[PDB]
């Protein structure tokens, strides 16, 4: 039972919720529990005098800001949800979310399109990290934005692909995945011509015929002379297999952007660390 | 508790219906039970009105059974109603769309369809009125607003189904498939129109008026589509050659023959579709031409499905499923909902692209959600594809009222309707809110989600939602959409779940260039490309090169409204020529009227009327020059409206006004009122911007007045002050409970014109919103100033603005108004140099002249207008005055219209001054030479206290210096003496104030009394300015430091008034109207006299004289206003407000406001409003100086010492020893260091009091013992509040300083004994105690302390003698609050419990707990008012600073400590309760009071005598400071003590 | 006139938008030209070794991110942000090619 916080009645869901689930042994999420701190008092006062059923869960999801009372943080497992810290930690994430099922089915070559979508989706997370250059403003590129390419995919993959089996890469409707995704599922929330283009760039880069063959390049002069190389697999374990083995030496060249872009974040960071281990002591 | 539940529910039972006579036939069962019901109560009603009494009642068997019974019933009878709404609203779904009154209402009139005609409006998109034949027995169709109207193909008969639901609902489908049928009909004819060489427009023009507007751009979009297919389908075989050229030609003809259609005259309707099919066919040019251009050959290609395509099959039974529109992988069937002729949009990239997200949205069955700045045309996008579809499209309006109630039944309507709704400002909702609202809209969402799954079929279970506890069935072509501008003030933040069920789309650059283009091509204009290429890049450069001003928009709304504007001006230039021609001659050519047009010369005037009026001044050349530039060689010049010139010449002569054309005085003025009739013609949102006092009200005034007597349209204006009364009583509360909808007071207006059951929508109505102007409150109009012209409200209800009503809005800034309020009006900006001096000079001596005064009065007033007229030209003696007044330094803000209607209000005090001259002298009246020299020493005298009245005593020297240099008035001749000094005697000549001050000798037994004043001149210049202003009844305000004698003056001036009557209101921060509204129902009454209610003083003959303690306390929004201050802005400058329970005007009599505050520049204080300080003169009072305190005080000691002849001769040295010591440390100890170091007279006043009270008993004294009691009140007095021990230190030392200077033969041991203790408890007098002897009595009387009272155990050390000590004191004063500051756990409230017993106080405490509330501290305040105003009872009220749990305890507290009463406390039976007992009390006292005022009086005086409260708290830095703001009279009414810590 | 060959610091400008529009309009005044038919050139130069003639102006400050200008051409650069040493903005007719 899911129940969103912040009216009244919203309230009283939750707790004739939790009262049922607590007996019955189902499970209770509640949803934007900040914009309610005083009532989460009550909430961990409630839950401490409690002996529920064994399969009973209780989610509180909320975002994090200070108005969260310290004793109901403590009272529970706390579990944080952010950006991954990189390209391979996006790439294996979306990878776990989205269902084996899915990418596997009628024609082959969607294995290789939700690759290009989760390379392009890691890509365009990571370089919000750089917002000044990677970017020009943290636009929120998130999960949705995924899944609604994600449906694009399928769907126009489908419509093109009658079931076959096999079908060549030219005929994979690459103009209309572009299109929609330039202009209504990660170009809706690009507001700047600029940032338009950047994702005009990426797009055209990655989504076309030529990332079918065994000479493309995802990334150029990632560090030297090397490079990053698309995969010749045709199966959505070997492109995850592919993920596992990536160097974990990323830089800011694997997105495109030059590498000093990290440069000064690397260093204030690493400053901040030292401060907190000072603060620890 | 069970009565009036019955009666208010027959009541209304019986209302429903008797008003609904048809009611019966649909409810029988009900109907017969409720005439039981009515028969029951008709017995009830002829049996207990037989017998008016309750106990003769009340003794009856069977009333309150019957009463259950009859409870239950209702119950029952209103439920089973309810149910049947519920019911029939499940039918005919479109009724969710009306209330529950108005449903019965068509319930109730279905015999009769006239009455229904009104409702269709809120139950349909475009479908005004339904058309039916003489017997009103069959629907032959409906009909738009334009008047459109669509003939059903086979009527609807009503005698065939009688029932309303079930005509109604074959109506709907009727219209549905009536449409569909002329849809088929015209794009059969389309067709025929289209794959041709060439069009004969006689043929086209006959297609276009024989079918609806709707109509018409479908079939040519269906067949332009079907074109564009075929000719994909034929080229499919790649490199061949292309008939889509052929398509691209048959586009371009059409065209042809539209642009060619438009230019002559046409019918309204005819050019309105001439011109939706103008846009239609350029965007179909465009997409062909971007298709010829990308060699598309295949109709499978992405660029041919990206577009939006239509597909006709007339294969298909069902007509309704006969269209399909097609977006990508998007499908949708038109919805054949009936528009209207609704304004088409330009389909520009962005629309393009808004389309296609849109509908990739509502294909994913979740919301879309456009955002940006405002004026990116988000809104009429979402409604322009809505109309595309065909589907019902209602705009609401959100704001933080919609909550989760609301938005559900919205919801509600909207699935079971299966309609669009745009929520517009989404994000102005509570963030709490949009949480709960997320919840239903994931609901909905999966309701939609499974509808669309294959697997279900129509003929099984109906798709329905879990909404507001209901399951409701869910339409397929429902959609949410919500518009959100990100970044603006008074938006809330999204939560992450409820963004991830809406399509997010960034519409922030409009194209800007393709709109300007395709608009000015549709209304006719040639070389429209050249006008968009020019114009469009004139706003861009006009936003870049402008300053940046609060009331600037150059967004597209602008250059919409300059479009629609150039439009117009081309029609009525069109017909100007025609009129000409007609004149001159009879060759008439429209299309060379046509050919030879100056177009670029249309723009520039639609740009100067709709741009200009707006720009500053410093921005009128750079405008200009940017149109010189961008349009080169054309030049336009304002047509001289004439006609409304003489008008507004009438009128301003009949309003005193000055008038001017051009460069004349007054021409500018007369500029802006043109301006402003040009906006009001272009514009139905205004809004007139500019510093206070511009002239904007008179403008908008006149310009009314000469609109009404030149059109013959009577103008009627509601002037509204928005930010005086909370959002709630100015839109509308909806009840949680109940779900009942009362009007605000802008609503109740708007509802009243739309109503208009006295003919208001044959007026011109302008609605004017004089006030602040922040998101909070304006954004609720965004609706109503966009082209909805719709006000929204919560409860679903939807108000049209009609044509004939403006909404205005008169500010002095706009800094805290958002884009999106700044970019829905027409701004006219009035300079301060738009209103000159002189016209203010003229206006004054108009009125002079010709309004009478109090005819000799008009006469005098006429002579000291021609004596005065020579200094009131430009450059004259006033406005040389006014300019160097205006260099110097004034304790608050100085505007020009405060001086001058101070000055104004001075010159009328001087001509009734002349006139009580001349009633006092019949045989002598005053002759032109003695008026000639008092008027123009008078204008001296008044000009200097109305230009410095304000400032400190060296801004008036400079001031009256340079007007000695710069007069010719003859001047008093004192070299050094400054002007300031001097009055001006009723015989004409300069007399020193010094002849007004006399050494009065102050009677004994009046030494520092409260109302005792010692005349020194600054006393004798304030009562005598303060009684010229009072006697006008203006407003004026005392500034000036805390204790300078502010209260003072203002009542020893009232004292020479004995028609007034003073009235305290003490504010504070948290200061609302709600306290001049419980003053005026204590004081005041209201009565309905002919012209309107009028509020006035109970007491007939007096003017009621509200006096505000602290004017500048009220907390500030985070807008800069003061709501309480807005609400006296509006009493003075409307006379009169508005009462909230109807929303009726209420005009002030016999009232008048006087203010008294701090400077601003205090802690605490906010500045005042500048549209506030207009009205209300302002007077510096500052702290009396050594010689005047020393004047004061020594007077006030010699009369002290009079009690004991041999200490006679000290009176001017102890004086001295009081005013240096007073002075050091009001030098050692300021407010810098903490907030209540804070020393004035009052200290002083205090000291001389409480010395006289120690003289008072001794029948002699020595000089040592004197300058001891000097002393202990100087320790008392300086010493208790001191926080830090080096300050007590200090003050100790320099108590000695001062004491062994200003006495030198002295014992200095024998009076300064370092223990210096007085007491009464040993002794019956007030003598010296020892501090052993205290001690040992202090213990017994504790001992005996334990036995009687509180038992815990005491140690007593020299602190507790001296904090009882002064307890004790204070508790032996009248109004003695106590303010003990220091540690919890220190003794205070013991100490002050162990004092109150000693003196005979009955200590109450207010019990507080977790449920202890307002409500209770309001019940526990009369308790304590009660026992110590009526009972005589002295009463210690102790409060704890933790017993506060809200500001309205320190607001009651505040009024109770400085007033002794609260003046809304005992309101209703409880007021006549309070009588009852004062009538007792005083009947015991031995005085027979008869009236309720007198008896308030004596319980006044009771209460001061008796309660004394002590407050005690917890040092804290940041919390003092809060208190002092909070509470004031915790500050200036209480002895503050500072306990501390234990030392 | 003398306004019109001195070098403004772009950053150093409360409005530096409205001192592109001052220029363009000054160039347009100059050449009776309409002015919406003008475009902006840039031609970077050494501060010292330049010409203005009469539709260029000098601007000081601007700062190049992530790339170099050499001949008034631009080349990737491994440099955070390279000092363009002055900047020409000369407005022309617009050619539409
Ligand atoms: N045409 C005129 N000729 C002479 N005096 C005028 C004229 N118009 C206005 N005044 C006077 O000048 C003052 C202007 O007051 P008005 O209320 O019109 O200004 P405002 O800008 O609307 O003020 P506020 O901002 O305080 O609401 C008043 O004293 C008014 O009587
Ligand atoms: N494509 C267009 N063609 C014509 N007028 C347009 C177009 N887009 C927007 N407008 C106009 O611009 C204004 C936008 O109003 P609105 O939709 O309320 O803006 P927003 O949603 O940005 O607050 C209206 O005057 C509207 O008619
Ligand atoms: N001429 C005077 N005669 C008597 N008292 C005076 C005189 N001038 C000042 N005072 C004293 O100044 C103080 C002013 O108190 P109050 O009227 O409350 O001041 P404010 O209105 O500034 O708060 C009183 O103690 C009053 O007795
Ligand atoms: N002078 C004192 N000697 C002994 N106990 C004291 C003394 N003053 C206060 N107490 C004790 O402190 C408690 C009362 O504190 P109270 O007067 O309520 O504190 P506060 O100063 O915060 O009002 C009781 O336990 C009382 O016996
Ligand atoms: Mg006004």
């Amino acid at each position: 039972t899911s129940i969103a916080i912040g009216s009244a009645e919203g309230f009283n869901q939750a707790d004739k919720a939790i009262n049922t689930a607590v007996k019955s042994g189902r499970w209770v999420m509640l949803k934007n529990v900040h914009l309610a701190p005083g009532w989460l008092m009550q909430l961990e006062k409630k839950l401490h005098s409690l002996q529920p059923h064994a399969c009973f869960r209780l989610f509180l999801t909320m975002e994090i800001n200070p108005k969260v009372p310290v004793n109901l943080l403590r009272a529970g497992r706390i579990f944080v949800f952010e950006p991954p810290p990189g390209v391979k930690a996006n790439m294996l994430r979306t990878f776990s979310s989205i269902p084996v099922s899915r990418i596997c089915k009628s024609p082959n070559e969607r294995a290789r399109l939700y690759f290009l979508l989760a390379w392009f989706h890691a890509i365009i997370q990571e370089r919000l990290r750089y917002a000044p250059l990677g970017w020009s403003k943290k636009y929120e590129f998130g999960e949705s934005d995924l899944r609604s390419a994600c449906d694009t995919v399928d769907t126009w993959l489908d419509d093109t692909a009658k079931g076959r089996q096999n079908i060549s890469p030219d005929k994979i409707p690459w103009s209309a995945l572009k299109t929609l995704m330039a202009q209504s599922i990660y170009g809706g929330r690009v507001d700047n011509e600029f940032d338009q283009r950047l994702l005009n760039t990426f797009l055209e880069r990655l989504f076309t015929t030529r990332s079918f063959d065994s000479e493309f390049k995802l990334a150029c002069k990632v560090d030297g002379h090397k490079d990053i190389q698309m995969p010749d697999g045709i199966r959505r374990e070997e492109f995850v297999q592919w993920v596992e083995l990536l160097p974990d030496t990323q830089t800011p060249s694997w997105l495109g952007l030059p590498n000093n872009a990290e440069r000064v974040l690397l260093t204030t960071q690493g400053v901040d660390m030292i401060s907190k281990m000072l603060k620890m002591q | 508790d069970v009565w009036i539940d019955v009666q208010r529910r027959w009541v209304y039972l019986e209302g429903i219906f008797t008003g609904s006579a048809d009611i019966k036939h649909l409810l029988p069962v009900e109907t017969q039970r409720f005439q039981s019901i009515s028969t029951e109560f008709l017995a009830l009603m002829k049996k207990v009105s037989k017998s008016p009494l309750v106990m003769d009642v009340l003794n009856i068997q069977g009333v309150q059974r019957s009463l259950e019974r009859l409870a239950d019933l209702l119950g029952k009878i209103q439920k089973a109603l309810g149910e049947y709404l519920e019911r029939e609203r499940s039918s005919f779904p479109r009724f969710y769309f009306v209330g529950d009154e108005d449903l019965l209402e068509i319930i109730g009139n279905s015999k009769n369809v006239a009455k229904l005609q009104k409702h269709f409006k809120k139950m349909f998109a475009g479908v005004s009125s339904i058309i039916l034949n003489e017997d009103n027995s069959v629907v032959l169709g409906i009909s738009s607003r334009e008047g459109e109207e669509v003939m059903f193909k086979t009527p609807v008969s009503i005698t065939e189904h009688p029932k309303i639901n079930e005509w109604l609902t074959l109506v709907e489908k009727e219209m549905r498939v009536t449409l569909a049928k002329l849809l088929a009909e015209s794009v059969t004819e389309v067709e025929i129109f289209g794959k041709a060489t060439s069009i004969d427009p006689n043929t086209y023009i006959t297609w276009i008026d024989k079918y609806q507007a709707q109509l018409v751009v479908l079939s040519a979009q269906i067949a332009w589509s079907e074109n564009v297919e075929t000719a994909l389908s034929s080229m499919g075989g790649g490199g061949d050659a292309a008939p889509l050229h052929s398509v691209l030609s048959n586009v371009e003809v059409t065209l042809n023959v539209l642009a060619d259609s438009v230019l002559m005259e046409q019918p309204p309707l005819r050019r309105r579709k001439l011109e939706h099919l103008i846009t239609e066919l350029v965007h179909q040019r465009d997409v062909t031409r971007s298709l010829i251009k990308s060699k598309i050959d295949n109709a499978k290609s992405f660029e041919w499905l990206s577009q939006m395509r239509f597909y006709f099959d007339p294969k298909q039974t069902d007509v309704l499923q006969q269209l399909s529109i097609q977006m990508a992988n998007a499908k949708f069937n038109y919805g054949f909902e009936y528009l209207g002729v609704q304004d088409k949009l330009v389909q520009t990239p962005l629309t393009d692209r808004c389309y296609l997200t849109m509908t990739q949205a509502l294909e994913a069955r979740l919301g879309g959600s456009p955002f940006g700045p405002a004026g990116t045309g988000k809104t009429e996008s979402v409604k322009a594809l809505g109309h595309q579809l065909g589907r019902f499209v209602l705009v609401f309006n959100c704001d933080e009222t919609f909550d989760f109630q609301a938005m559900g039944r919205i919801f509600v309507g909207l699935c079971q309707v299966g309609a669009w709704g745009c929520f517009d400002e989404f994000n102005r909702l509570e963030e709490r809110m949009l949480s709960a609202v997320s919840q239903q809209v994931q609901c909905i969402q999966e309701a939609l989600r499974e509808h669309s799954n294959p697997n279900y079929d129509k003929t099984s279970a109906p798709i329905t939602c879990e909404l507001l506890n209901k399951q409701v069935k869910v339409s397929p072509d429902m959609a949410i959409f919500i518009t959100m501008n990100p970044g603006y003030a008074g938006r809330s933040n999204l939560p992450d779940n409820l963004k991830k069920l809406f399509r997010s789309l960034a519409m922030t650059k409009p194209d800007r260039q393709l709109i300007a283009q395709v608009m000015l091509y549709s209304q006719g204009f040639r070389t429209a490309e050249v006008l968009a290429n020019k114009i469009v890049p004139f706003f861009k450069l006009c936003d870049e090169q402008l300053s940046s001003q609060s009331h600037y928009d150059f967004g597209l709304r602008a250059l919409k409204s300059v479009l629609v504007s150039a439009g117009n001006v081309k029609r009525e230039r069109i017909q100007k020529i025609k009129r000409e021609k007609e004149e001159r001659g009879e060759a008439v050519d429209e299309g060379e009227i046509a050919e030879n047009l100056p177009e670029q010369e249309i723009l520039i005037q639609s740009v100067c009327e709709t741009m200009v009026p707006k720009l500053v001044a410093e921005d009128i050349p750079l405008l200009f020059s940017l149109l010189s530039d961008v349009f080169p060689g054309v030049q336009y010049h304002r047509g001289e409206m004439t006609a409304l010139r003489e008008e507004l010449k009438k009128v301003c002569q009949e309003m005193y006004l000055t008038y001017g054309d051009g460069e004349e005085v007054g021409g500018m003025w007369v500029e802006k009122v043109l301006q402003l009739y040009q906006i009001t013609q272009i514009n139905h949102g205004l809004m007139m911007v500019g510093p206070s006092g511009s002239g904007k009200s008179m403008a908008w005034r006149v310009l009314l007045k000469a609109l009404e007597r030149l059109e013959g349209v009577e103008g009627v204006a509601h002037i509204i002050d928005p930010k005086a009364i909370s959002k709630d009583h100015l839109y509308g509360t909806l009840d949680p409970n109940t779900r009942e909808w009362t009007d605000g007071l802008f609503t109740h207006v708007l509802r009243k014109i739309i109503d208009s059951v006295r003919g208001e929508l044959q007026k011109r109505q302008w609605i004017v919103f004089d006030g602040d102007v922040d998101p909070e409150w304006v954004e609720n109009l965004n609706s109503v100033l966009d082209d909805n012209k719709l006000l929204t409200l919560p409860n679903g209800e939807r108000l049209s603005l009609p044509p004939n009503v403006r909404i205005m809005f008169e500010v002095q800034d706009l800094k805290y108004a958002t884009l999106a309020t700044v970019s829905r009006c027409g701004m006219v900006w009035f300079s301060e140099d738009v209103l000159s001096t002189d016209m203010i000079f003229n206006n004054f001596l108009a009125r002079l002249r010709s309004i009478p005064l109090d005819s000799p009065m008009l006469q005098i007033q006429r002579d000291a207008a021609t004596i005065m007229q020579p200094y009131f030209t430009s450059n004259g003696l006033v406005t040389k005055a006014l300019e160097h007044a205006f260099q110097l330094e004034h304790i608050m803000d100085l505007t020009r219209l405060r001086c001058l209607g101070s000055l104004f209000s001075m010159l009328h005090q001087a001509c009734r001054n002349v006139a009580q001259y001349n009633a006092n002298h019949p045989d002598f009246p005053m002759q032109i030479e003695q008026l000639e020299r008092y008027i123009q020493r008078y204008l001296v005298y008044a000009i200097l206290w109305s230009l410095s009245g304000d400032s400190r005593l060296k801004m008036r020297a400079e001031l009256g210096e340079y007007i000695r240099r710069i007069t010719t008035v003859p001047l008093p001749t004192a070299p050094n003496i400054p002007i300031i000094d001097y009055e001006v005697s009723i015989s004409g000549e300069w007399s020193p104030w010094q002849a007004k001050v006399p050494q009065i000798e102050v009677e004994t037994h009046k030494v520092a009394a409260p109302d005792v004043v010692v005349p020194t001149l600054d006393t004798v210049r304030h009562e005598a300015l303060l009684y010229t202003w009072l006697a006008e009844h203006k407003p004026l305000v005392l500034c000036g430091p805390p204790g300078s004698g502010k209260t003072m003056t203002l009542f020893s001036a009232l004292r020479a008034l004995p028609d007034m009557e003073v009235v305290g209101l003490n504010f504070s921060s948290a200061t609302t109207p709600e306290l001049l509204l419980k003053t005026f129902d204590h004081y005041c009454e209201y009565r309905r006299t002919p012209n309107g209610v009028v509020l006035a003083p109970v007491q007939l003959g007096k003017w009621l004289v509200l006096f505000c303690d602290e004017i500048n306390l009220p907390d500030m929004d985070k807008y800069g206003t003061q709501r309480v201050i807005s609400f006296i802005r509006q009493m003075v400058e409307h006379g009169g407000f508005y009462r909230t329970s109807d929303q009726t005007w209420v005009k002030l009599e016999r009232i008048q406001f006087v203010g008294a505050c701090n400077p601003p520049t205090d802690p605490g204080r906010k500045p005042l409003s500048h549209r506030f300080l207009r009205h209300v003169p302002v007077v510096y009072v500052d702290y009396p100086g050594p010689a005047s305190l020393t004047q004061i005080y020594g007077t006030f000691n010699r009369a002290m010492l009079r009690l004991i002849p041999s200490l006679r001769t000290y009176a001017e040295p102890l004086t001295a020893a009081m005013v240096e010591f007073y002075t050091m440390s009001q030098e050692r100890f300021t407010q810098d260091t903490q907030p209540h170091y804070i020393y004035s007279p009052r200290e002083m006043t205090r000291w001389v009091r409480g010395i006289f009270e120690a003289l008072r008993p001794l029948e002699t004294l020595p000089v040592e013992g004197l300058i001891r009691i000097w002393a202990h009140e100087a320790l008392r007095l300086f010493q208790d509040r001191l926080v830090e021990d080096e300050e007590r230190r200090w003050t100790d030392e320099n108590i000695d300083t001062v004491a062994l200077k200003h006495f030198p033969n002295i014992d200095r041991e024998k009076a300064m004994s370092r223990p210096i203790l007085y007491s009464n408890w040993l002794s019956k007098d007030y003598i010296p105690v020892d501090q052993e002897e205290l001690r040992d009595y202090v213990k017994a009387r504790l001992k005996v302390f334990y036995e009687e009272e509180l038992d815990v155990p005491l140690v007593l050390f020299n602190e507790v003698l001296d904090h009882v000590l002064r307890i004790d004191r204070i508790f032996r004063q009248p109004q003695g609050h106590l303010l003990l500051i220091g540690v919890s756990g220190a003794g205070k409230t013991t100490l002050s419990r162990f004092v109150a017993w000693m003196n005979g106080l009955s200590v109450y405490q207010i019990k507080v707990h977790r449920k202890y509330t307002g409500e209770d501290f309001d019940e526990d305040l009369r308790t304590v008012l009660r026992r110590s105003g009526c009972k005589n009872e002295k009463i210690a009220f102790i409060m704890d600073e933790s017993n506060v749990l809200d500001s309205g305890f320190l607001e009651r507290m505040n009024t109770l400590l400085a007033n002794g009463e609260v003046p809304g406390l005992f309101e209703g039976d409880e007021y006549a309760t309070l009588m009852t007992q004062c009538k007792e009390g005083a009947q015991k006292e031995g005085l027979m009071l008869d009236s309720h005022e007198e008896l308030y009086k004596w319980f006044t005086s009771q209460v001061i005598r008796n309660l004394h409260v002590v407050f005690t708290m917890n040092p804290s830095s940041e919390g003092l400071k809060d208190r002092a703001a909070t509470s004031p009279a915790l500050f200036n009414r209480c002895v503050l003590n500072w306990f501390g810590d234990w030392s | 006139k003398e306004l019109k060959n001195i070098h403004v610091c772009l950053g150093g400008l409360f409005v530096p938008e409205a001192y592109i529009t001052a220029t363009r309009q000054y160039v347009a005044q100059a050449n009776s030209w309409s002015l919406e038919e003008l475009c902006l050139e840039v031609n970077v130069t050494t501060s010292q070794g330049a010409t203005l003639d009469a539709c260029s102006f000098g601007v000081t400050g601007l700062k190049l991110q992530g790339a170099t200008c050499n001949n008034n051409k631009l080349s990737l650069s491994n440099a955070i942000s390279t000092a363009l040493p002055l900047t020409q903005l000369r407005w022309v007719k617009q050619t539409n090619t």
